[PDB]
């Protein structure tokens, strides 16, 4: 927005469907990967996920 | 007085001596450093890796 704090306040951890829930099963899982960006070349990958850490 | 045409070879200092009967003037001698292609381009495209988004 205009202040990075300000806005992950804004946008509150949100659940998502994953298959994997301990490989045990698939539920709704807390935890899941919206999109992977990498053209680093140090290997570098930049993760997007449901959750806010 | 003028003119000679002297190859392109760098860093190889070349000699020309053209001047007027007699010699007494300034020997004249001449360096390529570089030689500096410089472009006059068509732009035809950009390109790069793409985020394809779902």
């Amino acid at each position: 927005s205009v202040a990075h704090f300000e806005a992950y306040k804004a946008t509150r951890p949100y659940i998502g469907w994953c298959a994997d829930c301990g490989l045990a099963g698939s539920c709704p899982s807390p935890v899941s990967i919206e999109h992977v960006w990498s053209d680093a070349d140090d290997g570098v990958l930049k993760i997007q996920v449901s959750m806010q850490i | 007085y003028e003119s000679t045409t002297m190859p392109n070879q760098v860093g190889i200092p070349f000699k020309a001596l053209i001047e007027r009967p007699g010699y007494a003037g300034l020997p004249l001698s001449l360096v390529v450093i570089k030689s500096e292609l410089v472009p006059s381009l068509v732009q035809d495209y950009i390109t790069c890796n793409y985020k394809t988004v779902v």
